[PDB]
């Protein structure tokens, strides 16, 4: 889209920046499922994908005037020393066909035995001895603390950037859940 | 180290505050696990966790005035 | 002639234990019965402590005393005289110079914003600050300050901001005798995770079944390290030789920030306290203007300078 | 010097108030940590620093009023 | 001459107490400090002293009834 924000988070001594990074997509989720826009797309530049590390940028696209700056003051909301955010631009347009999108995995093998035994599969021991063991834990590289809401806990969340294929631009939803779930420009 | 070890400590860094450690066959199974701000409080939770943790062979180890509240047949198992 | 082998400096603002409460807000005008938070347990096979509001409150305040001294050059022992002697004429010559007005003016703009509410600041609402001034068991002037429209980088200018400066100026100047109380309200969330202190233990143990991490209380009640307090409104030093950005930092000699592992002021460069205090006392030479607010600075916080010989 | 060394020592500046030394492996661990102001408080700290601090060994090291509430050479080595 | 020395030894004024004796380097540094009126806490008292002073190396003396309480020459000498 044509009214993207890049926001340059000032070096603070005090806070890590990811520590920080995890207030503004709270934020950011908080007072986006708040407005009545559906689709409004979120990009990670500086994404370094060498050294296992989330970017210290962070754009977002809404086709409007009114939403985008709904969505500058969203962001915004109470903080206003620790963004130091910019001006929306004219973007160019090379859309490397890169989507960025939610992932999730299965670590907890005891979730799956509770779920095997209280729900389906009336069971006591089956459950333990049958599917899980101590092997096959997976892993996910980019972390968010987000801490919840709705009576909840301290839980990640990992996100991919797809591939950057540069041949075509195929069209796809600006995003699916709280931030991203679809293509985006990518600079 | 055969009988299960319950030990209660008063943290100096505040006085008037105890805290529980219990171990059980060599490895520890409770460490320091907050108790009361008064002895009466210590000293029932060092029989609760006298009572689970070890069925034989308990050691109940503390202070003068926590020893005070539990009768003197009911310290060492 | 020679810097003495004993040398001690005490400690000028001297602030006690900050005491947490919840509750809340429309209810600060009457807030003196709040029921203290407390840590708790959780398990998540490791047991750590967690902090939280009620579910009826979604307001923190945090409540401590504050007083300030006066006599800053001074120290409280010595070896020789001709040193201690050359020391007090040199902060006479400071005072006499320019009074402690800069300095009270950063402290009084670290109380303003409430920057001792360390991480419960990040996703604060509003936060209101209120100091009072207790002259003899009661209250001489309140002073009631937003905390998120004075900001934390710049060092803007009000009225009120000026006459709390007025206030600290003449106790650390050594005309009167000044004890604030200083209570912080901030709008957090219904129930949401409030940050005590941490605590450090040099007697636990590295078996595994021991808690990974404690938090600080005073007689069931979660509250806040008083030298944290202290770090917190410590941080009024900005003229060191990094480019402007990063913010002000704590005054330390060798201003090191070490959560992060960097160290400013190193003494191969010739900005630290030591270098710049010696050549002030002994070569008579004034390194600016600005650094000598960090020198006076370094002598309120205190501490043991002693060269051996 | 293998085993982790606790001994509780009684503090002569002031009658009845002990104190607590640990040493691991040829490092001194804790240095004089108050134990308490009774004989009980000195035992339930000197099984609490033996219980962590420890290796499958052990030695508690004290006077003759302290190691009475210790149970009689069974918890003492290890 | 190169480890630290401590000694304790019993008064023979009255019968039953115990005073400890700690050298370093050629340098007298702790003399006739009280150790207890039991074994047990002339052990103790012996064990902090090594710990604290002498940090290479120790060597401990005192009469059979006091070092019944140490492990036998594992932790005696250093």
């Amino acid at each position: 889209m044509d009214h993207y924000l890049d926001i340059r988070l000032r070096p603070d001594p005090e806070f890590p920046p990811a520590q920080l990074m995890s207030v503004l997509f709270g934020k950011l989720h908080q007072a986006l499922v708040a407005q009545g826009g559906d689709r409004i797309g979120v990009s990670f530049p500086d994404l370094d994908e060498s050294r296992s590390r989330l970017g210290e940028r962070l754009r977002i696209h809404a086709s409007a005037d009114d939403l985008r700056a709904l969505l500058a003051r969203p962001w915004l909301e109470g903080l206003r020393d620790h963004l130091q955010f910019g001006e929306p631009a004219v973007v160019p347009h090379p859309t490397p066909y890169r989507q960025v999108s939610r992932v999730q995995a299965k670590s907890n093998p005891e979730r799956l035995r509770r779920r095997l035994m209280r729900r389906h599969d009336l069971s006591e021991e089956e459950a333990r001895k049958r599917i899980p063991d101590t092997v096959a834990r997976t892993l996910d590289l980019p972390f968010v603390t987000l801490r919840s809401q709705s009576t909840g806990q301290h839980f990640r969340l990992f996100i991919r950037h797809g591939p950057l294929q540069a041949t075509a631009e195929e069209g796809g939803f600006t995003c699916y859940g709280l931030s991203k779930g679809g293509f985006v420009p990518w600079f | 180290s055969r009988p299960t070890v319950v030990t209660v400590t008063e943290t100096p860094r505040n006085p008037g505050s105890y805290e529980v450690n219990v171990e059980r066959d060599g490895k520890m199974v409770v460490g320091r696990a907050r108790a009361g701000s008064d002895p009466g409080a210590a000293a029932a939770k060092a029989m609760q966790m006298a009572m689970e943790w070890g069925s034989p062979n308990y050691v109940i180890l503390g202070s003068n005035k926590v020893l005070a509240f539990i009768p003197e047949q009911l310290r060492v198992k | 002639l020679s810097t003495a082998s004993v040398l001690a400096f005490e400690r000028k603002l001297d602030p006690s234990d900050a005491l947490m409460s919840a509750g809340a807000w429309a209810q600060r005008d009457a807030s003196q019965e709040w029921p203290a938070v407390t840590v708790r347990e959780k398990s998540v096979l490791q047991t750590v402590d967690v902090a939280n509001l009620p579910s009826d409150a979604d307001t923190l305040k945090v409540r401590f005393t504050l007083r300030v001294l006066g006599g800053a050059g001074t120290p409280s022992a010595c070896n020789d005289a001709a040193y201690r002697d050359k020391l007090l004429q040199t902060v006479a010559t400071y005072v006499n110079e320019q009074g402690f007005a800069e300095l009270a003016r950063r402290y009084a703009h670290n109380l303003a914003n409430a920057r001792f509410l360390w991480r419960n600041r990040v996703g604060a609402e509003a936060v209101e600050v209120r100091i009072n001034h207790i002259r003899q068991g009661e209250v001489a002037r309140t002073w009631r300050f937003d905390a998120l429209a004075i900001g934390l980088r710049d060092f803007k200018a009000d009225a009120e901001l000026d006459a709390l400066a007025e206030l600290i100026a003449s106790g650390l100047s050594g005309s009167g005798h000044v004890l604030l109380e200083v209570v912080a309200f901030a709008r957090i969330g219904d129930g949401q995770e409030v940050f005590p202190s941490q605590e450090l233990i040099l007697d636990k143990g590295d078996k595994k079944g021991q808690k990974s991490k404690t938090l600080y209380s005073v007689r069931d009640a979660a509250a806040i390290h008083s030298q944290k307090i202290g770090n917190a409104l410590r941080t009024i030093d900005t003229w060191y030789p990094d480019e402007d950005g990063l913010g002000p930092i704590a005054v330390e000699p060798y201003g090191s920030v070490t959560s992060q592992g960097k160290a400013y002021r190193q003494p191969k460069q010739k900005l630290d306290f030591y270098t710049l205090l010696d050549n002030w006392v002994l070569r008579d030479e004034a390194p600016a203007v600005e650094q000598q607010h960090y020198v006076i600075a370094n002598l309120i916080r205190g501490g043991v300078f002693g060269e051996a010989e």
